[PDB]
């Protein structure tokens, strides 16, 4: 899993692999379009609705290729339109990775001509004189799109921002300053000067932080986006359609095929027709749009900083950590610092959570009536400041605490990724004692000290992967709409079902967060594909814990006394038939093979809160008196 | 050959690594307990008479004590394959 | 935690420590008796029915102390015998702790006369001419208890075994046993000669191993017993009662408190009461005695094995290992049995559980139609061989699996059993190597050759306890009607709504192994005492992998960051108020630690499946065609 690793490629190398995957990804985009189709022009009965093409149908119909009707006309054109943008995609991704094999393998000379091409000049030496033309490049990219749209699409550039003329219009306002900011930087190129010199690790860690925040602003703007008047004919215009998916609860069969059935259907294991409007399908689809570029966004911020320390714990073994002017060096190399910044923002993540934490369990409390207490008792005031109100829709209790629970979350993965950015090479503990970091993924140094278990910097990546995962879920519940305020509610315990009006929610949440787990699994019981997720994604989970735990040399001792058994049965049940020899991971094996089984396993399962409908209503809920 | 390796007692901490490079034909490098293996109890040390100069314990840079030193052949002694230049520091603001 | 180890103790504190627990078991016996008094004699009304005394009233209304009515005289007279009862126990308790004293401080002297007493005369040497006395003292028990029946509580003793005569009966022909055998034990000692020099940690490990099975043993008698006719009128007499708990669904009380609140019940947070025949609780007291006793027999094992090697590894660092004739030493002291004796029980565990394995998804794939799959291509007819077919009522698939389960979680836990027996010093790999275990408690040895986690002997021990919940956990499922024969099952979704057609199971079960969690739980959330159990037994489950993790040196990493931010935040905030220095658990009690919080979050945890009801009915659950 390092033949790909950057010390070993050159530049060119970068720009083939690049286009490549340019081209890879029109291919799969095409399979997404002719995997959307319903009708096959010439008349075949397609495909069924599929998660993947469902994500996209409404950038489509907002594109005027795809449609929301049943008739005659409509679905011919849509799938003749789809047909052909599915073939323009796979032309252009075949010529791209043709490319990508011209430029992986130093070998820019013209097929037609006997010319060849340095590609030092046909230009730029570094990558700040890089920066310039790119831009330019960019210029070109917003401006075909808008030539795209206007000669193709129809859709003149007009400022209406309520319609997507706009979109059109924007792209050549774009253009211009992009254009006009890329001319300036060819002239006048910018300075951090660091990044030029391992310019393929440095450089490329920055630019994947970078991006990493990028994903999540997008991933907040079409939350907000989606859910405006102007986006109402392509998002819940999906409410009133009839969707047939693969998996659903389909018609089923006795055992006399006789065999009186279902509903009349003709089809026999026909798939039953399901409404999108009782099924919350406009914010179904959001939601996965959404939770898709913000877990993605963070994953890039934890690899931006990881890889940075991977460089930056070479130039401290070399010697260059000492040699830097760049003021994102000097800012930390002094160890009263590191101290002073790591210690203020541990401290801020114990004063934040510990407050939301306190708030929760009163809740709860209050609920259950634990100890003599009423639900008057509870913080079922404590909204928002009225300055702040306008962000939210209906304020109250339940956005107080999403809005500190983000924070709490975020600056507890933050030391995990301080502690990566510092402490590197040497800690103030490190270097208290005699000794060092070397390797980046030494996985320990022995029992000696009682312990040190975890102290690379690879090991510091897999913990803020794992304290992510509160954040992460956080966002989960709160865009499903899942009460994050009390632990417990719509119970029929003691007073759950009391929030609503003594608190005027003017709302209805599915429950509390236990209580969320077993509401919503009425519907995950329902289907027989969703149930064999939920199966999958708890068996990969749990087995982490066999290469987690501090257990790898217990495995090692079966390892060999497995060797002799496979070694001892064909020896007089069968003849010889053996000569293998049982593997097992290493302690940094196991921890990179632990980390994927544990993000991964609890990540296919969180698809089924968000893909098994909404199922928020509007009503207050009537006291329980 | 040349170039002894000559492992440090008080500096070991027995993280091992440096018993992994040397070559499975010589087991030049051993464990010493004399004691609970928790506060520091189980030190490494090198043979001699087997050690066959491999450098494998030194060139590889794994040793966090500077515990492994290569004695030179005439009476050089080594810590690390290499040592940054050794500047000194303080504080700047731009005002 | 090592206060009370057996090398510092004499063999006469052991005496007075045991009669001082067995005076505070005199205490606690009687607290109980207390707590399940109804309307004490003066006439206050008493107590409502807790768990603890619920589980003993059948014993009580077995032997005319405790009954089921509710009138004048009875509960009058039931309160004034149980009174008397723990006062008798109170005045026991209290004399065995003075003699619990006088035996742990070497003062074996008479408060009236002046006399003395010497432990060696008074008799026996050793512990083998110690058995022989015992077995004349525990006929004296039998004697005893023969008595008290017979001149206290009536029961003349009848050889009838259909009522509780027979037990009465009982007692005087087993004193006549122990006292035939103890003469002669008296006059010719056994011989495992090894158990009398190291006497108080040998032999008391082989007795608590032995002690576990017995636990075990009559774990499963009760199970069988209680469900006979004869054990009619103390168990399923329960089921016509009406029981008032501690967290029941209390009255409730509306903001008006006016306020119309509930059914016609004078008293406000007043106790429902709640009927013991819809509620399973003949069932329920039986599955909580059963359960008890089975996990603390199994505990018991683990322990006795574990204290076992203790001792094992001490007789080898001196070198008395190589010194037995004991048989019991020799048949593994040879290095190529015991590869042999853990290969072929290795092996069997692979065989075991991979058929089992096999059967329960095939099944599960079956329901489901999964790759286009029918119920009837599944083992819907792999019954139990018909002479094996009394240990069960109605025999099925359910019980095939069970009863391989079992074995399968039994031999799963074995491994790491025998290699506490075997492996105590050196292993064959560790020997492969040059290599020593000096300490039972050593965490790892370092990186080297990958990693050495978890080889000592308490790790192992660790081990068993985690792979016995597997084994232990299937128990809860099959006593409490879960067809664990397939891991969905009353699932709504394909064909898990049918089997019992296709079967003929002529009972229901609950649900299926995944679906037992979505049922069961409506009654959980209907109380708020069960509630609250929930949440803290989760939150004590995952506090485990904050010390079982490959972290600690990653947790001495901020620990030495923590102690300088409470060192720099006393500097300019508040003034010097700050010298403390945070401390890390070693990794040895990190395991410690992680064990119990995993081990006791799980099993508080289980408490509830079998604290809820029983809820099995008998309807075969006609096909859902
Ligand atoms: C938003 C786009 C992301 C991006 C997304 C990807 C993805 C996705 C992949 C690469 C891959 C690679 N990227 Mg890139 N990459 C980006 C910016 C960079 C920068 C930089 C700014 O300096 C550099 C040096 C690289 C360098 C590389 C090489 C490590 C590799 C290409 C060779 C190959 O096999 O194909 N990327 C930007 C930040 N890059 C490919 C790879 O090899 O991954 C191992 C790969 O799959
Ligand atoms: C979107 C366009 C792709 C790309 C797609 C292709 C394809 C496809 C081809 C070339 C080929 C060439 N490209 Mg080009 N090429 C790209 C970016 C570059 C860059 C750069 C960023 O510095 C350089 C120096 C070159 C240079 C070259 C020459 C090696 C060569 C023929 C000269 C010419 O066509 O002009 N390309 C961009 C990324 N380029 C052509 C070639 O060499 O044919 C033998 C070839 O087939
Ligand atoms: C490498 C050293 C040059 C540099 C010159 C360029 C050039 C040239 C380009 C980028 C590119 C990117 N740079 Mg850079 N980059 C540097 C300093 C920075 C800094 C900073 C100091 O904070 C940041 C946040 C970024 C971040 C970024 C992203 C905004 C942008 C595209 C992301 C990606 O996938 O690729 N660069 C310095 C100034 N950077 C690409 C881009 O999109 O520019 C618009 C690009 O073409
Ligand atoms: C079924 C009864 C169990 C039993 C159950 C307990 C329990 C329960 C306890 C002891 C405790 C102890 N047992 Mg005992 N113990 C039994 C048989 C033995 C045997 C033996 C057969 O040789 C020995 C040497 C001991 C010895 C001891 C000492 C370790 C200790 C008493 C001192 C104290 O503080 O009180 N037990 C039998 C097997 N024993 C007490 C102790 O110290 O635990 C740390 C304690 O709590
Ligand atoms: C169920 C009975 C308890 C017990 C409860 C008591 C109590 C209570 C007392 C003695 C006291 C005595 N017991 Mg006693 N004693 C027990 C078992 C023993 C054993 C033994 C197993 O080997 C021995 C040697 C003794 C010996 C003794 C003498 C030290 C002493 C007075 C002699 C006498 O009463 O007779 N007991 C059993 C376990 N024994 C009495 C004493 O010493 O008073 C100063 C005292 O108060
Ligand atoms: C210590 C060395 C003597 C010995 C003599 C005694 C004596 C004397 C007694 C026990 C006691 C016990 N012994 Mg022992 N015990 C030995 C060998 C064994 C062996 C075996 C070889 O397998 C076993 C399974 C046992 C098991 C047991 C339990 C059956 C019994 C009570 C359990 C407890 O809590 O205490 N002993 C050897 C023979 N054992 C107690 C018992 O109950 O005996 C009936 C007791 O009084
Ligand atoms: C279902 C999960 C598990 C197993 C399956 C298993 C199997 C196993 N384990 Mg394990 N294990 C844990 C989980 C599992 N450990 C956990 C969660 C912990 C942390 C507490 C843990 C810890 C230890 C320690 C410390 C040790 C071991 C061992 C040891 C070996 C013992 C040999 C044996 O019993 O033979 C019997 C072994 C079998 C019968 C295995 C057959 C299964 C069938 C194919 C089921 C299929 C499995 C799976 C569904 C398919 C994989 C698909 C996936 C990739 C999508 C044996 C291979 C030991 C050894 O390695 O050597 C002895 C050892 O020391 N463990
Ligand atoms: C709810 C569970 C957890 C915490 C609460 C927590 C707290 C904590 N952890 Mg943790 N942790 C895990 C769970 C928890 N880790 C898990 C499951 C893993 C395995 C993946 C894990 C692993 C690591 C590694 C590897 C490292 C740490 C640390 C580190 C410290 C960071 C300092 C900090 O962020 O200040 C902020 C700390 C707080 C705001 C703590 C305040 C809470 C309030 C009082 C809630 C009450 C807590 C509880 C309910 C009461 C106890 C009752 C119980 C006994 C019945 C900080 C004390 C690090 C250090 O030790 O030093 C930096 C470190 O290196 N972890
Ligand atoms: C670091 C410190 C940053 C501090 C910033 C505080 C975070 C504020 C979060 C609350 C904002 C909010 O809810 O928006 C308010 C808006 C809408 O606001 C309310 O939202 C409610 C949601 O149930 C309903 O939609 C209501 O209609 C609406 O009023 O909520 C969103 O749609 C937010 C989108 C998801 C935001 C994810 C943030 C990414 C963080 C993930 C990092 C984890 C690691
Ligand atoms: C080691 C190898 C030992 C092999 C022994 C095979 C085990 C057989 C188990 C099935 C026996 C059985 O179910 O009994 C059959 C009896 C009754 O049998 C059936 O039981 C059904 C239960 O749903 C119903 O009650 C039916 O009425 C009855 O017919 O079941 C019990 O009551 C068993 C009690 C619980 C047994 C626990 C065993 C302890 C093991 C725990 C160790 C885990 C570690
Ligand atoms: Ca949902
Ligand atoms: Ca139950």
């Amino acid at each position: 899993y390092q033949i790909f690793d950057t010390e070993k490629l050159d530049d060119e190398q970068v720009v083939g692999g690049h286009l490549a995957l340019l081209g890879v990804l029109g291919f799969i985009m095409g399979i997404y379009y002719i995997s959307g189709i319903q009708v096959f022009p010439w008349g075949a009965p397609g495909f069924h609705d599929n998660w993947f093409y469902l994500t996209i149908k409404p950038r489509m119909v907002s594109l005027g290729i795809d449609t929301y009707s049943t008739k005659t006309a409509d679905l011919e054109a849509a799938g003749a339109r789809l047909l052909g943008w599915a073939a323009f995609h796979f032309l252009v991704g075949s010529v791209l990775i043709f490319g990508g094999w011209r430029h992986w393998t130093h070998n820019l000379t013209n097929p037609f001509t006997g010319r060849c091409g340095n590609f030092r000049d046909f230009s730029a030496k570094s990558y700040k004189e890089a920066l310039g033309p790119h831009a330019v490049y960019m210029s070109l990219l917003f401006l075909g799109w808008g030539i795209v749209m206007w000669a193709i699409l129809g859709f003149a550039p007009i400022p209406d921002f309520q319609t997507i003329n706009s979109e059109t219009f924007m792209s050549f306002v774009f253009a211009v300053i992009f254009f006009a900011l890329g001319i300036y930087w060819w002239n006048n190129p910018p300075n951090a000067a660091i990044h030029l010199n391992d310019d393929m690790k440095a450089a490329f860690s920055v630019h994947l932080t970078a991006i990493g925040y990028i994903n999540i602003a997008l991933g907040c703007i079409a939350f907000v986006a989606f859910q405006q008047p102007s986006f109402a004919p392509y998002y819940k215009e999906l409410d009133k359609l009839v969707f047939y998916l693969y998996g659903e609860p389909f018609n089923r069969v006795s055992f006399n095929f006789s065999g009186a059935k279902e509903f009349a259907d003709f089809p026999a294991y026909a798939i039953l027709p399901k409404s999108g409007e009782a099924f919350g399908m406009a914010r179904v689809v959001t939601n996965l749009i959404v939770f898709n570029h913000i877990i993605c966004g963070v994953l890039y911020v934890f690899a931006g900083v990881y890889h940075g320390g991977q460089y930056l714990l070479k130039i401290q073994l070399n010697g260059m950590y000492n040699q830097i002017k760049s003021i994102w060096i000097t800012k930390g190399r002094d160890q009263e610092v590191q101290v002073k910044i790591l210690g203020t923002v541990m401290a801020l993540c114990f004063a934040t959570m510990l407050s939301v934490y306190a708030v929760i369990v009163w809740n709860t409390i209050c609920e259950l009536n634990i100890f003599g207490t009423n639900i008057t008792m509870s913080f079922y005031w404590l909204k928002p400041l009225p300055i702040f109100q306008w962000m939210f829709a209906d304020p109250s209790i339940n956005d107080w605490v999403m809005a500190h629970v983000i924070t709490a979350g975020s600056l507890f993965s933050l030391i995990a990724l301080v502690r990566i950015a510092f402490f590197a090479h040497t800690s103030p503990l490190w270097d208290d004692l005699g000794l060092k970091k070397n390797s980046y993924s030494f996985p320990c140094l022995g029992p000696v000290y009682g312990g040190t278990c975890g102290v690379s910097i690879q090991d510091q990546l897999w913990f803020a992967m794992l304290w992510g995962i509160k954040g992460l879920s956080a966002v989960c519940w709160y865009i499903d709409g899942a009460w994050i305020a009390s632990m417990m509610y719509g119970v029929p315990a003691a007073d759950a079902k009391a929030w609503d009006s003594i608190a005027h929610l003017h709302h209805h949440y599915t429950s509390g967060i236990f209580y969320y787990f077993w509401t919503e699994t009425v519907t995950i019981f329902s289907s027989s594909h969703l149930s064999t997720i939920l199966m999958i994604g708890h068996l990969v989970w749990f087995i982490s814990f066999a290469v987690w735990f501090e257990d790898r040399g217990s495995r090692l001792e079966g390892a060999d006394i497995q060797t002799r058994t496979i070694r001892w049965l064909g020896k007089k049940f069968l003849n010889r038939d053996v000569n293998f020899r049982f593997p097992v991971l290493t302690i940094s094996d196991s921890k990179l093979a632990g980390t994927f089984l544990y993000f991964g396993g609890t990540f296919m399962l969180v698809f089924l809160f968000l893909a098994n409908g909404f199922y928020q209503t509007n009503s207050p809920l009537p006291p329980p008196v | 050959a040349k170039k002894h390796y000559f492992i440090i007692e008080n500096l070991c901490v027995g993280c091992g690594l440096c018993l992994d490079k040397c070559p499975p034909k010589v087991n030049a490098i051993g464990y010493k307990f004399y004691g609970d293996v928790q506060e520091g109890g189980f030190r490494c040390y090198i043979d001699q008479a087997a050690c066959i100069s491999c450098s494998a314990c030194f060139s590889g840079d794994e040793c966090p004590s500077g515990a492994l030193i290569e004695v030179l052949p005439d009476g050089e002694v080594l810590d690390f394959s290499y040592t940054p230049p050794e500047r000194l520091d303080f504080d700047l603001r731009f005002l």
